């Protein structure tokens, strides 16, 4: 999965 | 509410203790109680709120993906019928996830966003609104799926508009908003080119502003810039 | 009970799904429902029960130790008074932990142990009884602390007596019982020499029986023997 | 902490 903050 | 009898300061203190103990469900309940005291949140308190619910819903999303994968495999050709159990349990976790998202969105709507006047707080809350509509969109399949997706888009877009007018391009809230909105484009809205364009343009404009920053601000900004670069590498 | 309307087989199936999703609270609730159907448990079902509650209470113990450490530091010389919050929250987690232990002990007492006639199942349940009294002993401070410790000892001791009569010295349930009873001696009963003696004697007697085993049984037994050796290295 | 199973 892609990075999120 | 179960936290109505506890002091706001005590709820904040216990939220920090729960974070240290990695008890994120407790942390979220404490911060829900703090928000419902009706006072605006500080910068640090906003981080306590977002960290708690990000960890709670993050675990639910991870579990939902495990169960959804099993469910899709059970519905393949040649698979033995196992009964309704996999669908039921995926639905149970999905319903709990949606409940948490509705809870967070309720706190933002009553009344965090409407009282947030400073750019930093307003963008922070609107990013959260986009995030938790995005989590609802990840599991949506019904008549309102497009409306859920557009609710995420609308919140992200208002946050972007404010952040471009009121924050420098290295601001970590602006950078994290752009990171997540880019992921929204890629994973939710089926717009990988918009996702890549937003991540690259955000990265380049932050790069050109780094020279203005202290050592500590530089560390904050470059950390999130690396996440943008990570996604671009994943997508290209 | 909330699980009374679900089929026993469906509860077992969902316990396995919850394990795959690392949803151990769900897993424990499903297995609690399965036990309360009143039928005896299979070998695999006993593992589902023990894995679920071991993970739930393991997380509570980890959190309790974090909070207890903070509480002890707040009560040191020169520490600023923070109010009752640390004690309150440690008490909250402690109470939830004790509730889980009481729940497990209730399942063993009503009526898993009394219906367990085979050595493997009876030793397994009695080991669990010792384990969850040990977890209660870890947080006990009141008038019944010695009685809690002796309840753990008594359960472990009955399990040891059966296992020495009815199981080979390489049996993994016998080995895991000895491992945990040794930890009980070291950490709970203030008897490190008994802890070391039990771990060493258990290890040596298993070593001499390995030649009787298949490759797969050998792997099971040597894995737990390594845990005995690890503790002996920690303690000597 | 010591190992238990
Ligand atoms: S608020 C929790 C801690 N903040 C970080 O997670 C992060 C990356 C951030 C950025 C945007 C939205 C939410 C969180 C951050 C914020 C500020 C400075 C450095 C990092
Ligand atoms: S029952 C859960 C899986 N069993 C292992 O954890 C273990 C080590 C065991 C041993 C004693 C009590 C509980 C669990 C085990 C059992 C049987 C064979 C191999 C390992
Ligand atoms: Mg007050
Ligand atoms: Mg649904
Ligand atoms: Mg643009
Ligand atoms: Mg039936
Ligand atoms: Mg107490
Ligand atoms: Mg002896």
């Amino acid at each position: 999965f892609p990075a999120t903050v | 509410g179960a936290m109505g009898s506890m002091e706001r300061a005590s709820l904040i203190q216990k939220a920090k203790l729960a974070e240290q103990a990695e008890r994120y469900e407790d942390m979220a309940a404490f911060m829900k109680g703090a928000v419902e005291k009706g006072e605006e949140l500080s910068n640090e308190e906003r981080c306590l709120l977002s960290v708690a619910y990000k960890n709670v819903v993050g675990g639910q999303r991870a579990a939902w993906r495990v169960l959804s994968s099993i469910e899709q495999k059970s519905n393949e050709e040649g698979s033995e019928e196992k009964g309704p159990e996999v669908r039921e349990y995926r639905e149970k976790v999905e319903t709990e996830l949606q409940g948490v998202c509705d809870t967070v969105l309720g706190l933002l709507d009553s009344h965090l966003i409407k009282e947030a006047g400073d750019a930093e707080s307003r963008v922070f809350y609107l990013k959260m609104k986009g995030d938790y509509y995005r989590y609802l969109a990840e599991v949506a399949t019904g008549d309102d799926k497009k409306r859920i997706i557009d609710s995420a888009r609308s919140a992200y877009q208002e946050a972007m508009d404010i952040s471009k007018k009121e924050m420098p391009p290295t601001n970590p809230i602006r950078l994290g908003l752009a990171l997540n909105f880019s992921v929204f484009h890629y994973e939710i809205a089926n717009s990988p080119e918009e996702a890549i364009s937003l991540a690259k343009t955000t990265f380049d404009e932050a790069m050109a502003d780094l020279h203005t920053l202290s050592e500590d601000s530089y560390k904050d900004s470059t950390l999130i810039m690396q996440l943008l670069r990570d996604n671009l590498t994943l997508w290209t």
